[PDB]
C-alpha cells in the first residue's frame, strides 16, 4: 500500500494507519482488523460498483445499447472471487504474525497481574532489606529496557501499528511499582 | 513443624526451645529493620513474662551477633545458641550463674 499513491475519494485507504492499544488489557489494533479489511472491501466495493456500472461503448446510456453482463461475469471471475481468498489469507497471516509478537510479549504483560497491591503487600510483609529493594528497582529498570526495546515495528501487511501507545502503557504500569515503594521509603526518610 | 533452623548448642528441654523458636521467628519478621537492641529487649520482656521459665539462679540474658566469641558462667540447666537461616543471626540465650 505505501508504494502506490491514491486519489481523493480514497483518502482514508493508502498505507493505512490503525491505532494499537490494549483492548481489555489485550494488545489489539483499536479499529478491528476485520473492520479495516472490510474498509478495504468497502474501497474495492466502491470501485467494483463504479466499475460494474460503466457506460462503455457497448452500454452507452444506462446499458440501453447493450447489457452490462460481462462485468458481473468479471466480478464472478478469478481475479475477484478467488483473489478474495488470497487477500483474506494474507490478512490472517498478518494477524498470526501479530499474534507471534503478542506471544513473545505475553511475558511483558506480566505487569497487569503484578500491578495489584496484594503482590507488593506480600513482598512488603517480608520486611526485605535495602539490597532487596535495590534488586526490585533493578528488575523494574530491566523491564524498562525491554519497554524501550519495542524495535519490532513491521507493518502488518498494509497496516501500521501505534507502537508508541503500547510503550506509554507499559511505562505507566512500571511507575506504579516505583511509587508504591516510594511511599514507604519516604516515610522512613521523613522520620529519621 | 518448626521454622527451619540450626542448633549449634542447646541444653534445655526441647519444649522451652520450641517456644523460643516460634516467638523469635515471628518477632524477627515483625521488626525487620532497626537495631538488635530492640530484638533483645522485646525477646527478654516476652521471655521474662511467662509463668514457665520459673527457675532462675541469676536472671535472663539475650545476646545477638553476626561475629563474636564468648565465655559464660551460665546456669547448668538453661542455655541455647542457634541461628535463623533466612537472616543468619547468631542468637544466644541464658540465665546468669
Amino acid at each position: 500500500k505505501k508504494i502506490p499513491g491514491a486519489n481523493t475519494l480514497q483518502n482514508l485507504k493508502p498505507f493505512f494507519q490503525v491505532e494499537v492499544q490494549l483492548n481489555g488489557d489485550k494488545v489489539t489494533l483499536n479499529p478491528s482488523l476485520q473492520e479495516i479489511q472490510k474498509s478495504i472491501n468497502r474501497a474495492a466495493t466502491a470501485v467494483l460498483r463504479c466499475s460494474k456500472h460503466l457506460y462503455n461503448w457497448d452500454q452507452q446510456n444506462k446499458d440501453s445499447t447493450d447489457k452490462a453482463t460481462f462485468y458481473d461475469m468479471i466480478a464472478c471471475d478469478k481475479e475477484i472471487v478467488k483473489v478474495i481468498l488470497l487477500l483474506t489469507g494474507s490478512i490472517q497471516g498478518t494477524k498470526n504474525k501479530v499474534n507471534e509478537f503478542l506471544s513473545g510479549f505475553t511475558k511483558f504483560e506480566w505487569l497487569c497481574k503484578e500491578s495489584i497491591q496484594e503482590s507488593i503487600k506480600k513482598f512488603s510483609k517480608n520486611g526485605p532489606t535495602l539490597q532487596n529493594y535495590e534488586d526490585q528497582l533493578k528488575k523494574f529498570s530491566q523491564i524498562e529496557e525491554e519497554i524501550e526495546k519495542i524495535v519490532p515495528t513491521y507493518k502488518i501487511g498494509a497496516m501500521e501499528l501505534m507502537t508508541h501507545n503500547i510503550c506509554t502503557s507499559l511505562s505507566t504500569w512500571a511507575k506504579e511499582w516505583k511509587l508504591q515503594y516510594s511511599q514507604d521509603l519516604h516515610k522512613r526518610a521523613r522520620q529519621l | 513443624p518448626l521454622p527451619p533452623h540450626i542448633i549449634r548448642f542447646n541444653d534445655m528441654a526441647q519444649h522451652l526451645l520450641k517456644k523460643v523458636i516460634r516467638q523469635a521467628d515471628v518477632l524477627i519478621k515483625e521488626n525487620p529493620q532497626g537495631l538488635e537492641k530492640d530484638i533483645a529487649l522485646n525477646l527478654v520482656k516476652f521471655v521474662k513474662s511467662q509463668p514457665e521459665f520459673k527457675i532462675g539462679d541469676g536472671e535472663w540474658q539475650c545476646i545477638i551477633g553476626k561475629n563474636f566469641g564468648c565465655s559464660l558462667t551460665f546456669d547448668a540447666n538453661v542455655l541455647a545458641f542457634f541461628d535463623l537461616l533466612p537472616s543468619r543471626k547468631s542468637i544466644l540465650l541464658f540465665k546468669s550463674g
